[PDB]
RNA sequence: UCCCCCGUGCCCAUAGCGGCGUGGAACCACCCGUUCCCAUUCCGAACACGGAAGUGAAACGCGCCAGCGCCGAUGGUACUGGGCGGGCGACCGCCUGGGAGAGUAGGUCGGUGCGGGGG
RNA sequence: UUGACUGGGGCGGUCGCCUCCUAAAAGGUAACGGAGGCGCCCAAAGGUCCCCUCAGGCGGGACGGAAAUCCGCCGGAGAGCGCAAGGGUAGAAGGGGGCCUGACUGCGAGGCCUGCAAGCCGAGCAGGGGCGAAAGCCGGGCCUAGUGAACCGGUGGUCCCGU
RNA sequence: AAAAUG
RNA sequence: CGCGGGGUGGAGCAGCCUGGUAGCUCGUCGGGCUCAUAACCCGAAGGUCGUCGGUUCAAAUCCGGCCCCCGCAACCA
C-alpha cells in the first residue's frame, strides 16, 4: 500500500489536490482546518481534447482564471502519488510556484 | 523460579480478594484472616492432607508463594537483607480459598481439611459448594 | 531493459530446432521405455523345467 | 524473440482445454501465468579473492537479465559470513523473457538433467504457484562445459494467477511440465 | 580529535572534531568566514 | 430535491477480519503497447509515457450476515475527599458526598461536511 | 599535611552525571532502600529531495541448521532506532538512493528550571549558503548521560594599551 | 688410554 | 559475616585484564633396542576448560548466580 501522504506535509494552507485517472486529470483547490473546497478544474469532466499532457495544462489554465477570479494566488502544490512529472500545471497565474 | 526479585514488603489491606469460590474440588478451605503463608506452611499442610487419606483423591492448592521474604543475618543496618534465606510466600487476604479436596466422602474430606487448618498460621472456615456459578 | 546491462535476443528465442544434437530436445527419454526392462527373480528360471 | 510457441500454445491450445477441463467464465478468472524467479544461493564470497560475479553473468546468459547481488539480512557466527555484503544472486523474468526461458528449459535443460524421471507433483502441494531447484548450471544450451569452472546450480520459482494447485498443476502439465507421478 | 578549520590564506576557526584512524586526514569544507563571505577552510 | 460515481476532509474500530450477490452506461481499475519523458541494486512488477481493442476475474464501490474483533449500559459492589465510633491489639463498622474495573442485558458489519461528473 | 558520609568510630562501601522504582495519579520528595548505565561515538551515524516498511508464523524451494538467499499468504508493531533504562515512533524518528556540508556568521522576542551560578527550549530579523519545481526544511545526531567555576599559563589572530 | 637389574 | 586468589586432556603448571590461534613436563598407547626388564629411540591419542545464563558475529578469555578449594583480616570496650 502507499501511505504516501506526501501531503500532510501541507501547513501553509490552500491545497491544490490533483488526481490523475487513466484518461482524465482533476485538480482541486481546498481549504483545510475548515473542510471545504472552492476552485475546481477537471479534465474531460470539463471537455477539452483527448491528450493527457496536452490537456494537462489547458486544464490547469482552467484553475488559473477560475481561481484568480475569486482572489486566490499564493498556494502550495499537491497530490501524493503525484510523482512530480508528466502531469503538470506549469502555468502562469497561481503563485503556488513550480 | 524466575524474574528479577527481592521485593518490597508491602501490606495487606481489606481482603477485596479474600473470597473466591470452590473452583474444582468438592469441598474447601477458605481463609478468615489475612497473612503471609510460607511455602514451608503450604506443603506442611498439603502433605498432611494427602497423608490423612493415603491413596485417596485429588488435592488442589489454589494459593501459591512467589513473594520473596528477606531477612538479616543477626547484625545491624547496611542495605537490604541477604533476603530469602528461609524463602518465599503467598499473600492471603481473609476469604481466599487456599486448598480444596474432591473425589472423597464429606466425612473423609471435611475432616481432612480440618487438620490442614492447624498447619496454617491463620483461622479457617470450611465450605461445600452449589453456590456461585455462571449458569441459567 | 536498460543501458549496457542486458545482453541480447536475435534468435536465442523461437529458434526451435536449434540443433537438438546439442544433447537432446524432446528426442529420447520421452519419459517412456528404453533399454531392456527388469531382471525378475523366480519369474525368470531358465535352469530346467 | 517476441513471441514463442509455449506462449503461443498457452493461448491457442491451453486456455481452451483449461476453460473446459475446469470450467471458467471470465478469461481473467483463468489460470494466467506471469513470473519466474531463477535465484541462486551460491555459498559465499569468503576468502581467497572470492569475486564470484562470475557465475553472476553465467546466470545472465542462461536467462536474459542481470541478477541482483543479494546481501545478508542478519549475521550468523555458526557458518562464517555475517552482517552485510556477502552474496545470494537473484533475477526476475516477466512476460517475454520469461516465456522463452521456460520454453528453452522445458525442451533442453530438464531432459538434459543428469538422469530425470519427471518433476515433483508435491512441490506445489496446494498453495498456488510452483518451485524447483537444479543442481547443475551447465544444463543449459547457451552455456558450455569448457566454460563452467565449478558446478553450482540453484532453484527457480514460478507464479500462477490461479489458486488451487489443481489448476496450477494442470496449467503446467499442459505447458509441458513433466511429472514423476 | 579536537579539530578546527583554517580558511586558506587567512585566519578564523570552526573548532570541529574528526575521528582520525576512523578514515580522516585532509579535512576541509565550505564554511562561512568573518572576513567577507564564502571559503572552504582546511584542517590544522 | 432524491439516486450513482470520481476526488477530499472530519468522527478515529459500533467503520475491523471473515463470509454472502451484486455493479461496467458512466466513471475507476485492470487492461493495450515500450517510440518519446522517466523508470527499477534484475525486472515498465512499481514509478512513467503513449493508446484505447477486451474484462469486472483480480482491486475498489455498494448491499446482507454475527462466527472472530470492537463497543457496551443498569443494577451492585471495590476503593475513597470529609467526618466518626468499637477493641488491648491484628482488625471490624457507621454517617456524609464521589464511584470504578470486571461480568450480565444489549449494540455494531458505520456515521458526516465540501467540491465535482452522470439520470 | 594526613577528607567527608557512617543507626559510635575503625575496617568495608561510597563521593559527579543518566534511567526505572520507592514517590502516596501536578511538580518536588529520604534511607549504608531495590536495579542498571556514562567519563564515549559518528566526516556519515549530519542537510535536504525522492523512494521502501518491520519481527515473526505458515507452507514451497540444489547445495541448504532450527532464520544464509527465492517465491507465496498471514502478521500493525511484538522489530529498528550506534551503547543503560525509559518515553516516543512505520500517517517514521526505521531501510536505501542523489545531490550536499546550516556539526554556519551577527543576534535573539518569549519561556522551562532555579538560592546563587549553571542547564534547557526557542520563533524571528540580517548576512551569505544547501536541498527541493514548489510549499518548504537546514545553527549536528528520536530524545534524555558522554562532563569541570575561577586562577595560572600555552598557541594563534586583531580595531585597543604600551610609562 | 674405556658412555642399572634380573 | 567481609575481602582476593584459584577450578584447563590422567597428575602437576601455562594460556584469560591484550575475545577468534588451547602451550609444557609427566604419564597412557603403538613400533624399535635387549636374552629380557629398565633406561634410551621413533610415532600417536586424549580436553562438555566447575556449573546454571548473559553481552557479542564469536567466550578458556568479558559481566553476574551458586558449588566445593586456598589465603588475610574479624580490632576498643
Amino acid at each position: 500500500k502507499f501511505r504516501v501522504r506526501n501531503r500532510i506535509k501541507r501547513t501553509g494552507r490552500l491545497r491544490l489536490s490533483v488526481f490523475r485517472s487513466l484518461k482524465h486529470i482533476y485538480a482541486q483547490i481546498i481549504d483545510d482546518e475548515k473542510g471545504v473546497t472552492l476552485v475546481s478544474a477537471s479534465s474531460l469532466a470539463l471537455k477539452l481534447k483527448g491528450n493527457k499532457t496536452e490537456v494537462a495544462r489547458q486544464v490547469g489554465r482552467a484553475l488559473a482564471e477560475k481561481a484568480l477570479a475569486l482572489g486566490i494566488k499564493q498556494v502550495a502544490f499537491d497530490r501524493g502519488p503525484y510523482k512530480y512529472h508528466g502531469r503538470v500545471k506549469a502555468l502562469a497565474e497561481g503563485a503556488r510556484e513550480g | 523460579r524466575m524474574k528479577y526479585r527481592k521485593q518490597q514488603r508491602g501490606r495487606l489491606k481489606g481482603a477485596t480478594k479474600g473470597g473466591d469460590y470452590v473452583a474444582f474440588g468438592d469441598y474447601g478451605l477458605v481463609a478468615l484472616e489475612p497473612a503471609w503463608i510460607t511455602a514451608q506452611q503450604i506443603e506442611a499442610a498439603r502433605v498432611a492432607m494427602v497423608r490423612h487419606f493415603r491413596r485417596g483423591g485429588k488435592i488442589f492448592i489454589r494459593i501459591f508463594p512467589d513473594k520473596p521474604y528477606t531477612k538479616k543475618p543477626l547484625e545491624v543496618r547496611m542495605g537490604k537483607g541477604k533476603g530469602n534465606v528461609e524463602g518465599y510466600v503467598a499473600v492471603v487476604k481473609p476469604g481466599r480459598v487456599m486448598f480444596e479436596v474432591a473425589g472423597v466422602t464429606e466425612e473423609q474430606a471435611m475432616e481432612a481439611l480440618r487438620i490442614a487448618g492447624h498447619k496454617l498460621p491463620i483461622k479457617t472456615k470450611i465450605v461445600r459448594r452449589d453456590a456461585y456459578d455462571e449458569a441459567q | 531493459m536498460k543501458e549496457g546491462i542486458h545482453p541480447k535476443l536475435v534468435p536465442a528465442r523461437i529458434i526451435c530446432g536449434c540443433g537438438n544434437v546439442i544433447e537432446t530436445y524432446s528426442t529420447k527419454p520421452e519419459i517412456y521405455v528404453e533399454v531392456c526392462s527388469k531382471c525378475h527373480p523366480f519369474y525368470t528360471g531358465q535352469q530346467r523345467f | 524473440p517476441l513471441d514463442v510457441a509455449l506462449k503461443r500454445k498457452y493461448y491457442e491450445e491451453v486456455r481452451p482445454e483449461l476453460i473446459r477441463r475446469f470450467g471458467y467464465q471470465n478469461v481473467w478468472e483463468v489460470p494466467r501465468l506471469e513470473k519466474v524467479v531463477i535465484n541462486q544461493g551460491l555459498g559465499e564470497a569468503k576468502e581467497d579473492a572470492r569475486i564470484l560475479e562470475k557465475a553472476a553473468q553465467e546466470l545472465a546468459l542462461i536467462t536474459g537479465q542481470k541478477p541482483a547481488v543479494t546481501r545478508a539480512k542478519k549475521s550468523i557466527s555458526n557458518f562464517k559470513l555475517r552482517k552485510g555484503m556477502p552474496i545470494g544472486l537473484r533475477v526476475t523474468l516477466r512476460r517475454d523473457r520469461m516465456w522463452i526461458f521456460l520454453e528453452k528449459l522445458l525442451n533442453v535443460a530438464l531432459p538434459r538433467i543428469r538422469d530425470f524421471r519427471g518433476l515433483n507433483p508435491n512441490s506445489f502441494d496446494g498453495r498456488g504457484n510452483y518451485n524447483l531447484g537444479l543442481r547443475e548450471q551447465l544444463i543449459f544450451p547457451e552455456i558450455t562445459y569448457d566454460m563452467v569452472d565449478a558446478l553450482r546450480g540453484m532453484d527457480i520459482a514460478v507464479v500462477t494467477t490461479a489458486e488451487t494447485d489443481e489448476e496450477a498443476r494442470a496449467l503446467l502439465e499442459l505447458l509441458g511440465f513433466p511429472f514423476r507421478k | 580529535l579536537l579539530l578546527e578549520c583554517t580558511e586558506c590564506k587567512r585566519r578564523n576557526y570552526a573548532t570541529e572534531k574528526n575521528k582520525r584512524n576512523t578514515p580522516n586526514k585532509l579535512e576541509l569544507r565550505k564554511y562561512c568566514p568573518w572576513c567577507r563571505k564564502h571559503t572552504v577552510h582546511r584542517e590544522v
